[PDB]
């Protein structure tokens, strides 16, 4: 949304924390203040340098879409109706559900995401098997919504011209990525003799047990006595000191690490950071356990 | 046969499992253990060192699995007290096979020293259904029909006793009972 | 108006005078375990939550009999301030009772309370409609030795025969939803024991300032996480679109609300939904239903035993199902704009986005009253006339009288 | 069988009265058992109300279903007291950790990639000089495992039935064990075939 | 016929001996709504599935509606030979993967 006063226009970019108040002096921006929604008053404690107002819908409202909608309105001359959309699209006002008419409003050879990456940038697919099953459900859900929301009974429009905007298959996206210069690499947790296995294994999970927890603590204590690195990464807030106390109870010395630093050899380091599950890299003489590994509750 | 009887006896040497039988020896009114379902076999095999024991699982499937792995350590000393397939007030008689297994186990519990029925029972595993289901007290008192070679008996008396035990008469046996 | 209004104010200042004049055993300072429980909160506190936390701790430490309400709608830190106020009261020898009008709220608050006060010797149980007398009579209702510290229950806790060995705190969430035979009890037990009530119906800002000295009030408005608006489609009822939206929820292992207000034909509507989505557990719920089946039907719904709940407007608005994130309203022209806002509000209140479908019939053309009302719902000033309605019902709960003849 | 409170009216007993006089009762997952108990009387009462109701039985004479209830399921607490009040303790094994309970130092067998990581798991433990055992349902699957594990640098023999595993070498065995146990107190690891295989 | 074709078309006729077969418990009697509903709830309780037989396809949707009236919390479909082959193979693969309760 954007408001317009005299020489002041308020605007709220869709990717911004706060809206900004733009004030002009002639034909150039005199001052720019960020304000709040509740009281509409400026917030002086945050400064702004430039603000970028990207589009709010994935298209540009042009004259071509205005005449192509009016020509399509001659084919089908209440809010939930197809002609009501095209009626406001003839005037140049966007509406919901518009994102289904681009094959008819802005006909253009559609590309996919990999084209927008810089040249040579690779793609790493995590658990490709799960990606394929999710790709199946998406295509099924997508075409179900196409038949439902664009049936001949729904309009009172050629579905296969609309199919250009629908999901493409896993293999069409993989080939599109390779034809464009982007290597298609995969990382899976299921075995394969054709793949390179990493010298990394998952961390012990406590699963809500006390002897599990005491064992993991004795494992970290034995590893720092080895001379290796150990780190307990805490995503939660105000829950790192509790871990330090729990390792002291388990006869293991530990400090809270300053953020960004690496743990020290011989001392278990408690580091606040985002990590959902721990990792064991014997090649790096390092073991990481996370808060979820000790308690069993995600964040 | 008792294949994993040495492996389970190997596992019972742990002080925590040694603890469980130390506390169970004094037989406290309250004893609550906690562990993975993988340890059900060991805990039952532990409590069995002190004497007989009843193990109750939720579903018949879990009772079948627990009885199965328990036979790997105690053999014929384990036996399942099976569930009915019909609720107690259903217009449908339960399984003849399961009724047989139940009544056979009730007499095995009554006669531990009777070789005609099996080894002395150390562990009996059952389900919550058969644990909560009431029974008539005189079910064990129903005398079965024991037939050994050389036993002097009347032919028509064995026939009249078999029908008394709800055996169906046929010109040719095809099913149990 | 004034003469009618004067009776309200007189009874409210009289309750404030009878409260500050009567005696009351204050609570001590913070137990060291209380601070550790504040660390156990797996989220960041809002400025209004912490400031309210100090406001609930002030008059509990004070010798005054407490009577404060917490305002702010669902999903905020309201129940958290109840858990701390309850922990501070248990850690000073006194007991806590939590009165809720529904047994779903009993089960929900019980789970929220037991989870938080784990790792501490805080005995907590619950007595609601669906609990055997084996646990009710002995464990819960058998309170005389002071075994259970904190209990969350329904109007069953108000039956004759209940005792509390040195109780010190009472918590009532959604007080207005009790019966007249029970609101008199909760209104009675206010000077004797420190109480703390909770509510989501907002009061106008002028009202909150008006009774700042009579009715002690602590409202919160800082959101923990920003709520993103539910995506709302308004249009004609088409079976394939209804089936696609319902199937889109079941795919994400979510539930859905299906609004049909006419109870005479509510089972005909469920049979139509089962016909469209044959893989969905579809059950109905309405007020003309007897009480036990209703609390059992929605007990199962919360416990994920059903996928679509075909319910009326009044059932749906009084249900907190964070996993129900799709609303479908047949005959949306039959509803006031404020009713559409309330139906829509109880979906998509979490991190996962919700969807709302307001459908009018395709067999008849719309009347002159509805076309713009439904368009006003599609728009993200005409709705302001309907949100002012939501303040009226809240004003009838804090003032203690409807006075419908004087509001109009 | 559904008319025995009326064809043979006798005071009903319970399975506990048939156990040896010292035998205790160990219930596994007691909250599931209680939940199943609430499902068994509900389905039970549903069947009693359905199979012998007024609309089903012939007219001019009702059925005394209050008398039929003498054979219906007892409640979970009713069978718990009737067990302890007859000499049979009511002991408990559970998976949910309880603080008023006693926690066994036993970890479940990690097995759900997760195959070579488990063969490396056993190779690292067998090298430490600790006891380890593998249990397969078939004797042919065991011999597959002795050199499936043999393909990795890890010795593997076959144990005789009723024999304890060696102190240093792993070993596949024929047994009905469903899942394995990890017990540090005895330096012992049992891996089953049901959790090792994808079946 | 097996030995008559022994030289032409050989067979290994493996079957279940009736000693190892656990038979199906059969109830015969009049139709009762509560009895049919209770018997479906018991099967659904153990997370099972059930067949409901009805041959007149012209009134099979009424049959599904009638069992939905008996057990409203069950998910119920119909499957018949007058369907499109895709919708039937779809309905059938859904029933196998436990997407439906009563067929």
């Amino acid at each position: 949304e954007f408001a317009v006063r005299g020489g002041i226009l308020d605007v709220f970019p869709p990717t911004a924390e706060h809206p900004v108040r733009v004030e002009f002096w002639g034909d150039e921006i005199s001052e720019m203040r960020a304000f709040a929604i509740a009281d509409q008053r400026s917030i002086p404690e945050v400064p702004v340098q430039t603000v970028v107002a990207v589009p709010c819908r994935e298209l540009l409202m042009t004259d071509d879409v205005r005449e192509r909608a009016a020509a399509l309105a001659a084919e089908h001359p209440v809010p939930g109706t197809v002609p009501d959309m095209l009626a406001k699209l003839a005037e140049g006002i966007p509406v919901d559900g518009m994102e289904a008419l681009l094959p008819l409003l802005h006909p253009i050879e559609p590309t996919t995401l990999t084209r927008h990456l810089p040249e040579g940038a690779p793609v790493l697919v995590c658990d490709p098997e799960k990606v394929r099953t999710r790709a199946a459900d998406l295509i099924k859900t997508g075409r179900e919504f196409l038949e439902a929301s664009w049936s001949t009974a729904a309009v009172g429009i050629d579905l296969e011209a609309l199919g250009a905007s629908g999901f493409v298959t896993f293999e069409e996206a993989r080939e599109a990525a390779r034809e464009g210069g982007h290597p298609w690499w995969t990382l899976s947790q299921l075995s394969d003799e054709s793949a390179v296995e990493l010298d990394i294994r998952s961390a012990p999970s406590a699963r809500g047990s006390q002897h599990n927890l005491e064992e993991i603590f004795a494992m970290l204590r034995a590893h720092v006595a080895t001379g290796g690195y150990a780190a307990v990464v805490t995503p939660g807030i105000g829950t790192a000191h509790r871990v330090v106390e729990q390792l002291g109870e388990a006869d293991t010395a530990a400090t809270i690490l300053e953020p960004g630093t690496a743990p020290k050899a011989g001392v278990v380091g408690v580091l606040k950071g985002p990590l959902c599950s721990g990792v064991v890299l014997p090649g790096a003489n390092l073991v990481i356990i996370t808060e979820t590994d000790l308690t069993g509750n995600r964040v | 046969q008792t294949p994993i009887a040495g492996l389970v006896e190997l596992a019972l040497s742990d002080p925590s499992l040694q603890d469980v039988i130390r506390r169970a020896a004094d037989r406290p009114a309250d004893l609550a253990l906690v562990g993975p379902a993988s340890a059900r076999v060991l805990v039952a095999a532990a409590l069995a060192q002190n004497g007989p024991l009843l193990v109750v699982a939720a579903t018949g499937r879990e009772a079948d699995e627990l009885t199965a792995e328990l036979r790997g350590v105690f053999g014929d000393s384990v036996a399942l007290f099976p569930s009915w397939e019909t609720l107690p007030h259903e217009r449908l008689s339960p399984g003849v096979e399961t009724v047989g297994a139940r009544l056979m186990l009730l007499r095995r519990l009554a006669r531990p020293d009777d070789e005609t029925l099996g080894a002395p029972l150390r562990v009996v595993v059952t389900t919550t259904r058969s644990l909560l289901q009431p029974m008539a007290p005189d079910l064990v008192d129903i005398e079965p029909v024991t037939l050994s070679v050389g036993a002097e008996m009347e032919f028509e008396d064995v026939v009249a006793r078999l029908v008394d035990l709800s055996y169906t008469r046929v010109d040719m046996v095809g099913k149990r009972g | 108006a004034r003469r009618a209004v004067r009776e309200i104010a007189s009874e409210l200042v009289a309750l404030y005078a009878k409260r500050q004049s009567a005696p009351g055993h204050a609570f001590g300072p913070d137990t060291p375990w209380q601070a550790e429980m504040e660390d156990a909160f797996g989220f960041t506190e809002t400025i209004d939550q912490l400031t309210a936390i100090q406001e609930v701790k002030s008059d509990m430490e004070k010798p005054v009999p407490m009577d404060r309400v917490i305002c702010g709608d669902v999903g905020y830190g309201k129940t958290e301030i109840a858990v701390r106020a309850a922990f501070k009261a248990v850690q000073d020898g006194k007991q806590v009772a939590v009165l809720v009008p529904t047994t779903l709220l009993a089960d929900q608050h019980l789970q929220t309370f037991t989870n938080r006060m784990a790792g501490f010797p805080v005995t907590v149980k619950g007595l609601s409609r669906f609990t055997d007398p084996a646990e009710s009579r002995a464990v819960i209702e058998g309170l005389k030795d002071g075994s259970v510290d904190v209990v969350i229950g329904t109007h069953r806790l108000l039956q004759t025969g209940v005792t509390w060995k040195d109780l010190g705190l009472i918590i009532v969430d959604e007080e207005q939803r009790f019966g007249v035979e029970h609101k008199e009890h909760i209104k009675s037990m206010r000077t004797h024991v420190d109480v703390l009530t909770m509510s989501a119906t907002p009061i106008p800002r002028t009202l909150e300032m008006s009774l700042a000295g009579i009715r002690e009030m602590s409202t919160i408005l800082t959101p923990p996480e920003e709520r993103y608006p539910v995506l709302t489609y308004v249009g004609p009822h088409d079976d394939k679109q209804v089936a696609a939206a319902l199937r889109r929820e079941l795919l994400r292992d979510g539930q859905a609300f299906y609004i049909h207000n006419r109870v005479r034909t509510i089972d005909e509507a469920a049979a139509r939904v089962r016909q469209l989505v044959p893989e969905a557990r579809v059950v109905v719920a309405h007020g003309q239903m007897n009480e036990e089946t209703l609390e059992k039907t929605v007990e199962g719904f919360w416990n994920r035993e059903y996928d679509i709940l075909v319910c009326t407007t009044i059932v749906e608005t009084g249900l907190d199902i964070s996993n129900a994130n799709t609303l479908i309203v047949e005959r949306a022209d039959t509803f006031g704009l404020s009713q559409l806002h309330q139906l829509r509000g109880r979906v998509g209140r979490s991190r996962e986005r919700g969807y709302a479908y307001f459908l009018y019939p395709p067999n008849k053309p719309l009347t002159e009253t509805a076309y713009d009302r439904l368009a006003t719902i599609a728009q993200n000033a005409g709705m302001a006339v309907a949100m002012k309605d939501l303040e009226i019902r809240g004003a009838g709960n804090v003032l203690g009288a409807e006075q419908s003849g004087h509001v109009a | 069988e559904a008319l025995l409170p009326l064809l043979h009216p006798i005071e009903p007993t319970t399975l506990t009265r048939h156990l040896p006089e010292g035998a205790p009762v160990l219930v596994c997952d007691p909250e599931k058992v209680r939940t199943r108990a609430a499902d068994l009387i509900k389905t039970g009462r549903e069947f009693l109300e359905a199979s012998w109701s007024t609309a089903a039985v012939g007219g001019d004479a009702p059925i005394d279903l209050e008398a039929l209830g003498a054979s219906g399921f007892v409640t979970f607490e009713e069978a718990r007291e009737a067990a302890r009040e007859g000499g049979h303790p009511w002991w408990t094994l559970s998976q949910l950790s309880d603080e008023s309970a006693v926690e066994l130092d036993i970890r479940s067998a990690p097995s759900a990639h997760n195959l070579e990581e488990i063969f490396a798991m056993l190779r690292a433990h067998v090298a430490t000089g600790g006891y380890a055992a593998v249990v397969t349902p078939g004797i042919g699957t065991a011999h597959r495992v002795v050199e499936q594990l043999g393909e990795a640098d890890t010795a593997a023999t076959i144990l005789e039935p009723g024999t304890a595993p060696k102190a240093g070498v792993v070993g596949v065995l024929k047994g009905p064990l469903c899942s394995g146990v990890v017990l540090p107190g005895a330096n012992l690891v049992i891996i089953t075939e049901t959790d090792l295989t994808g079946n």
